[PDB]
């Protein structure tokens, strides 16, 4: 079967360098063209280049000229995309892709290398309990995880306990520092009659601090 | 021996389309034995000399056949900013076809190809093109791998390495019992000559119409060579699969190269790698040692043997003067893992530029004694330079060194009477196998009917 | 270069149902065009190639059509799995370029949302800042419009929104605003309000509290 | 004594003779009973038999045309004499055995024909230039030679069709050279540019004219122009008393028969002149290369020595081709053609070095030998050829001609002529089997059995239908 194992997730400084790898399992990476797709959520998907591992001749959109450089060694069948310059534009996910039988299609995809250019350092997070103000018959408590980098963290609540009617939300950027937070919504006999807790950790500082959440 | 040399069947078509420049049996689902036979310059469309492909049921009148289809349009496909053009004018559809299972492989090896980006361009040329169909589904598909889309200007900068513009694949062609495609193409590489391989289903299956390139990825190429051994030697000329390894899983192939080493000609055989087994060279240089190689057990030991045709080697005669009449060369496998020695036999013509082993075909056991039996064509010999076929009986220490019977071109003169064959087949299922002789000069297929031993 | 207009940006529908993406180019192609499948947090599954070729392993379900610079992908009887991001692509000419993506989401019966606030924790203000959380929770459609009011007039520096995918079961989005300013100018003022703006509710849905008073 | 000429016991005069070349027949009346009437010659006179009744042929083998060797070649319309005798009368009686001689002479002064074969492939740039004064310097050295020179000039490339033709883009079609920075001629297959002339200077200036052209694939189709210099007689203008001589120049492989098929070429070379009021080969993309033994029967036909003269990277080659085509010379060309000229002096010696003998329409009954003389008066047996020769020498063979019984047709004729030679020996053979008796014959003599025998040469001969 044709598979594309792309290198792990990278996590670089502005100005410098990196290099992912594009791998190919159960086919010779000579056969086709390659190429590298760049994707964001606001600009969406951009076609960055391709090559031709047989001999090496590569094509590129005018737009990456100069900070792309798509190379290629069959030896051990891998393909290559070196960024330099590196800057926050530059955060997005990189995929190489090959086509099945028409020469110029893209129909084959890796699985994406996950690219995150910043000049922060590893930082541990902020929690702070969310408790409601001074009624009904539904009561929702809050959690937030500010200021932590990098990415990402894993929130539970009592320790995994108490997992359904929980919105836990995406992580976002504020100042090359990442802000996450998270609710959860019970009866109002179950609160503050049984502890509720937020347990979070951040595996990149090592630190799993947990909070309870104290009315007002 | 035993064909019917008074009562022949003869099929027939177009004036000057070259009907009967290629044939083969084809057996169709149910096993109802038809002739398919190329015709390379069959008119197309635009009255224009492309080639077609005849399907002729079996009728011992014999008579007109219907056309077996195919597209005849050139194509052209702007895709990459490049454009790519397929230009089927004069592109010899039918000078080989095959039959393997119920699907028809026909060939046209002049089929011109070329690419434009802008101002460059990768040169018009003849990289050849196979046509595949399925007569029962009417399915169909091509495959066409020496097809490139590198530009002219970067085959010069290397040197011309890996120049598969000129191919022809389709020249020749034989399929293995598994499936697997095989077409010579003696201009490949610079006209070094490469073989191309790919399986039959995954031609099928990986073919849309319009894509003109599109990967194949369970096909295998032979290689450039930097030799000049090599050099203009047309490998590829003739093909063929045998069994020489004694490894029954592993098939092997025979190429025809009959302009090797200088003119001095040369066949190989390759595993399915295009790792070399054996070389045997020509005797004789310009005789096309090589143009024409036939595979089969003519000494009933179970191990194929090999046969070559050099059409144009000149027997020494009185007076030390040289005859042009060709000659035919057996190699016996030996017992286990040994290297093909030495000719068992020399068969040479006797006619004058008759061009003794032009084509050579398997016969099967045709009077039924226990050891398959060969045709050899002489197709401008015979008193008369009309044109014969030759049988040749096997025995227990190959084959017997005369013939057992001569077939005499019952066309004109100029008919080429022989240029293909095709038996080991039983069309009327007597249970004796039939010979289909092509004379596309006379634009006409014979059908000789092998009958009990009298 | 080759602009990829792809139309609609989103739809939302029901399983079983027959829905048509179109994808525009600003100048013919010749059915040079393809078309993928992102399901969520996934990555890319190729299902046309050359207009109407259908890539190996794909359903007989999709099929695309069009000629010319106006082409299609449509999928009949939606299944649960379908329910992704599709993308096209052109490769007529170089550089290839791609369109701006269509989600399919699943279609059910509007719901206002569950808004709650919240006010600074005591551990953020005894440290130097002060965040105001303001979570708008299960709601359908996904469009929405949060507004902050700082006694009573609104304000726009210092806002962090948050949303999330449709949820699994209940097929609702949600959303987290989160006001973010120094302890110094939180005690400035009194009143803090966030407005929430939806389809079911001619007036807005608002929460507020007021600093100090508990 | 009694002999084989009586211990056989003849019947006739016909079988007296069949015995033996000693034997001899007496058609005597008066002769005993007991003696035998077919015995040597001289035992017969002995037993006193009319001398004018003996029937003893002999053997024997005088000339009819005897002319003298010319000792040149030089002027005559072609009045020259280069083997002697031209014509015998041989006469032989069964299982008998005469032998006569010939001589023959490589004369000096003989007139001589080049037709100077050039590749104009783009290989053969350097080439061109160095032999624009060619044909000047070359009549310097040939008249040391002879007084008769005519040369001429063709060119060849390939068949201008594809593969071997750049066929895209349109521009390529009139400049094959265009990807490049300069311009060729347009491809084709073969050309006659100048036949054979006594004026030397329009070789140069028809080469100084010449330039060259482009094809893909490295052989080219100089065979192709080959056989139509040779079999193109008129248009070359081949002298019919002269030497032939076929100039081939090229620095690469060359396209042999069977290849054309790559370009859709089946039909086999027809052997035919195909060069037409445009002077250019019009079968070149619709007929298939010529074959090595089809080239040989021409050049043997139209007496032209073919002259291989290529570059080095290909002389072995050549040289071995040469050795399938038998009186072909080879010469080693530079890489620039400078030193064609000393080439083709020393060809055309090595070319009139070898007396050849070789025999035509000899009857099946007949068998031959022959000795040889080449040097000075050595005698070399069983050998009929000379080699290390020189313009003047002379040679001659004894030749011994063996009848094997009696043949059916009593006058016959074969004739002897070297290779490449205008002149030849004919020899008018006669068998003398039969009895001058015979031709008086009694037939229902009254001498035998009342009627129902004849009487021939003195004796009862069975009548027709006994
Ligand atoms: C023009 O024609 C000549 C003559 O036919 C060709 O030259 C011959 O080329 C072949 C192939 O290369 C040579 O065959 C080899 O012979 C060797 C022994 O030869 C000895 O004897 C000769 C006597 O003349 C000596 O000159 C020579 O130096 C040797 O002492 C073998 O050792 C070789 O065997 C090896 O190679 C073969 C394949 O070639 C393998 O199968 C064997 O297993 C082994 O590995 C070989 O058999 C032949 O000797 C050459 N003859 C001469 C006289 O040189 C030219 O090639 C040809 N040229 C062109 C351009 O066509
Ligand atoms: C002497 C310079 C002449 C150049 O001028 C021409 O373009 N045409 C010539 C002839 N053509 C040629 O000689 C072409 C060369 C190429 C070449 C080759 C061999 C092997 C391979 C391989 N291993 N794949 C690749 C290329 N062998 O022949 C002309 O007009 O006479
Ligand atoms: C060629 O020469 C040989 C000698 O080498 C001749 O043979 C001898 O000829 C003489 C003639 O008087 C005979 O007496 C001998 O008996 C022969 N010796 C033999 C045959 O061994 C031969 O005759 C010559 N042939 C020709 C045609 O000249
Ligand atoms: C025949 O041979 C003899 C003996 O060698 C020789 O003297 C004679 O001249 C020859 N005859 C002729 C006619 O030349
Ligand atoms: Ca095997
Ligand atoms: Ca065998
Ligand atoms: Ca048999
Ligand atoms: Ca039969
Ligand atoms: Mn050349
Ligand atoms: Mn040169
Ligand atoms: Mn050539």
């Amino acid at each position: 079967e044709v598979q594309l194992q792309q290198s792990g997730a990278e996590l670089v400084k502005p100005g410098a360098s990196v290099k992912l790898s594009c791998t190919a399992s159960g086919f010779n990476i000579k056969d086709t063209y390659v190429h590298w797709v760049k994707q964001r959520p606001e600009q969406g998907l951009e076609w960055i280049g391709r090559i031709d591992p047989a001999n090496g001749y590569t094509k590129y959109d005018p737009k990456f000229q100069g900070k792309a450089t798509i190379t290629a060694d069959t030896s051990s069948n891998t393909a290559y995309l070196q960024l330099s310059s590196l800057t926050s534009e530059d955060t997005a996910v990189y995929y190489c892709v090959r086509p099945l039988y028409d020469y110029y299609a893209m129909d084959y995809w890796g699985q994406g290398t996950s690219v995150t250019v910043s000049s922060a350092k590893t930082t541990a997070p902020s929690v702070y309990p969310l408790a409601p103000v001074c009624t009904g018959s539904s009561v929702t408590l809050g959690c937030l995880v500010k200021g932590y980098f990098p990415e990402p963290v894993t929130l539970t609540w009592n320790s995994g306990s108490l997992s359904s009617g929980v919105h836990t939300f995406p992580a976002v950027l504020q100042s090359d520092l990442y802000t996450l937070s998270s609710s959860v919504t019970v009866t109002s006999s179950t609160w503050p009659s049984q502890s509720i807790t937020c347990n979070v950790a951040h595996p990149a500082s090592s630190t799993k601090v947990d909070k309870k959440i104290e009315p007002r | 021996l035993n064909l019917d040399p008074v009562q022949l069947t003869f099929y027939a078509g177009p004036n000057g389309s070259q009907f009967g420049f290629s044939l083969d049996f084809h057996k169709d689902s149910h096993g109802r034995v038809a002739i398919v036979v190329g015709a390379p310059r069959t008119l197309g469309p635009s009255q224009e000399e492309t080639g077609g492909v005849f399907l002729c049921p079996w009728r011992a009148e014999g008579g007109q056949c219907p056309s077996l289809l195919f597209d005849l349009r050139d194509e052209t496909r702007n895709v990459g900013s490049q454009t790519l053009q397929t230009f089927k004018a004069r592109q010899g559809l039918g000078a080989s076809v095959v039959s393997w299972s119920d699907v028809i492989v026909a060939c046209a090896p002049w089929q011109h190809w070329n690419v434009l980006e802008k101002t460059e361009e990768a040169e018009k040329t003849p990289v050849g093109s196979c046509f595949l169909a399925q007569p029962e589904s009417g399915r169909r598909a091509e495959y066409s791998p020496c097809r490139g889309n590198t530009l002219s200007r970067i085959y010069v900068e290397n040197d011309f390495s890996w120049d598969k513009r000129y191919c022809e694949a389709g020249f020749s062609s034989v399929v293995t019992q598994a499936g697997e495609l095989v077409l010579g193409a003696p201009g490949g590489y610079y006209f070094l000559g490469l073989l191309a391989q790919a399986p039959v289903a995954d031609i099928f299956s990986s073919y849309r119409p319009g894509i003109l390139l599109w990967h194949v990825s369970s096909q295998s190429l032979s290689f450039d060579s930097s030799n000049p051994e090599y050099f203009d030697g047309y490998w590829g000329y003739s093909v063929a699969v045998g069994e020489f390894d004694g490894d029954l899983n592993t098939t092997e192939y025979v190429v025809g190269a009959p302009t090797w080493s200088w003119t001095l000609g040369a066949v190989e055989i390759l595993d399915s790698y295009y790792q070399r087994l054996h070389r045997l060279r020509g005797e004789q240089m310009a005789s096309y040692f090589g143009h024409s190689v036939a595979v089969t057990d003519v000494n009933g030991d179970g191990r194929h043997d090999l046969l070559v045709g050099a059409p144009l080697y000149m027997e020494s005669r009185a007076d030390r003067k040289l005859a042009e009449v060709g000659r035919v060369y057996l190699f016996l496998q030996p017992r286990g893992p040994h290297a093909l020695g030495a000719p068992s036999l020399l068969l040479t013509g006797t006619q004058l530029y008759g061009r003794f082993g032009s084509a050579i075909a398997p016969l099967g056991d045709l009077d039924r004694d226990g050891y398959n039996d060969i045709a050899v064509a002489a197709p401008y010999g015979g008193p008369s330079g009309r044109g014969q076929v030759l049988v040749f009986l096997g025995q227990s220490e190959g084959l017997r060194s005369r013939p057992s019977q001569v077939l005499d071109s019952p066309f004109p003169t100029g008919s080429a009477f022989g240029f293909s064959l095709r038996g080991a087949v039983d069309i009327d299922d007597n249970g004796y196998p039939d010979l289909i002789v092509g004379a596309y000069g006379a634009n006409q297929v014979a059908v000789y009917r092998a009958q009990p031993v009298v | 270069d080759i602009l990829m207009t792809q139309s609609p940006s989103s739809m939302s529908v029901s399983l079983g149902d027959t829905v048509s993406i179109t994808c525009h180019a600003s100048q013919g192609i010749s059915s040079n065009i393809g078309w993928l499948q992102q399901k969520p947090g996934k990555s890319f599954m190729g299902l046309i190639y050359y207009g109407t070729n259908l890539v190996d392993g794909v359903p007989s379900r999709f099929s695309g059509s069009g000629s010319g610079a106006d082409y299609s992908l449509t999928i009949s009887s939606l299944d649960s799995e379908d329910f992704a991001d599709y993308y096209c692509v052109q490769y007529a000419q170089l550089p290839y370029t791609f369109g701006g993506g269509t989600k399919l989401e699943i279609k059910r019966a509007d719901a206002a949302p569950t808004v709650s606030i919240f006010p600074p924790s005591s551990e953020q203000l005894t440290s130097g800042g002060a965040s105001v959380v303001c979570f708008l929770n299960n709601f359908y459609p996904k469009d929405i419009n949060v507004k902050w009011k700082i006694d009573g007039s609104e304000r726009q520096n210092g806002v962090l929104n948050s949303w999330t995918d449709q949820d699994s079961k209940d097929s609702t989005y949600s959303m987290s605003s989160t006001l973010t300013l120094t302890k110094d100018e939180y005690e400035r003022h009194n009143s803090y309000t966030c407005e929430a703006t939806h389809k079911t509710s001619t007036s807005p849905i608002v929460k507020s509290f007021n600093r100090n008073e508990c | 004594g009694p002999n084989i000429c009586t211990t056989r016991g003849v019947s006739s005069c016909q079988q007296c003779l069949a015995v033996s070349p000693m034997c001899a027949w007496c058609s005597d009346e008066a002769l005993p009973l007991g003696s035998p009437r077919c015995d040597l010659k001289e035992n017969l006179l002995k037993d006193n038999c009319a001398p004018e009744s003996i029937e003893f042929p002999v053997s024997e083998a005088r000339v009819l045309e005897d002319r003298p060797l010319s000792d040149k070649g030089s002027g005559d319309s072609s009045q020259v004499t280069q083997v002697s005798p031209q014509r015998i009368a041989l006469r032989l009686r069964p299982d008998d055995s005469k032998n006569f001689s010939i001589q023959v002479r490589q004369v000096e002064d003989y007139p001589v024909d080049i037709y100077y074969l050039m590749d104009l492939s783009y290989s053969m740039k350097d080439d061109l230039w160095s032999i624009q004064n060619l044909g000047t310097k070359l009549a310097t050295q040939m008249r040391k030679l002879t007084s008769n020179l005519r040369i001429g000039f063709g060119a060849f490339v390939d068949k201008p069709v594809s593969p071997y033709m750049y066929i895209s883009p349109p521009e390529a079609l009139e400049n094959p050279c265009y990807d490049m920075k300069t311009t060729c001629l347009p491809m084709f297959g073969y050309k006659h540019v100048l036949t054979l002339t006594d004026q030397v200077t329009r070789f140069n200036e028809e080469v100084k004219k010449q330039s060259v052209s482009r094809n893909r694939d490295a052989p080219e189709g100089g065979f192709d122009a080959i056989m139509q210099a040779t079999v193109c007689d008129e248009k070359i203008g081949w002298r019919n008393d002269a030497s032939h001589l076929l100039v081939f120049t090229t620095d690469a492989k060359t396209h042999i028969a069977l290849d054309g098929r790559l370009a859709g070429i089946v039909q086999p070379n027809d052997g035919q002149c195909h060069v037409g009021s445009d002077n250019h080969y019009s079968a070149s993309t619709t007929m298939d290369y010529p074959s090595l033994g089809l080239m040989t029967e021409k050049l043997s036909q139209k007496n032209i020595n073919l002259i291989f003269a290529v570059t080095e990277n290909v002389v072995n080659l050549y040289q071995n081709y040469s050795e399938l085509i038998p009186g072909t010379t080879v010469g080693v060309l530079s890489m620039d053609s400078s030193n064609v000229l000393q080439l083709i002096v020393d060809a055309y010696g090595k070319i009139r070095s070898k007396v050849e003998l070789e025999v035509r329409d000899l009857p099946e009954e007949l068998s031959l030998s022959f000795n040889a003389t080449c040097l000075n008066n050595e005698v070399i047996p069983g050998l009929k050829s000379c080699m290390g020769l020189k313009i003047g020498d002379t040679v001659s063979f004894s030749i011994e001609a063996k009848v094997r019984g009696c043949p059916q047709e009593k006058e016959k004729s074969f004739t002897i002529k070297p290779v490449g030679f205008k002149d030849s020996l004919i020899v008018q053979v006669t068998f003398d089997c039969d009895c001058a008796c015979q031709a008086q014959a009694e037939p229902n003599s009254h001498r035998c059995n009342n009627g129902n025998g004849t009487f021939e040469c003195g004796v009862c001969r069975c009548g027709p239908g006994w």
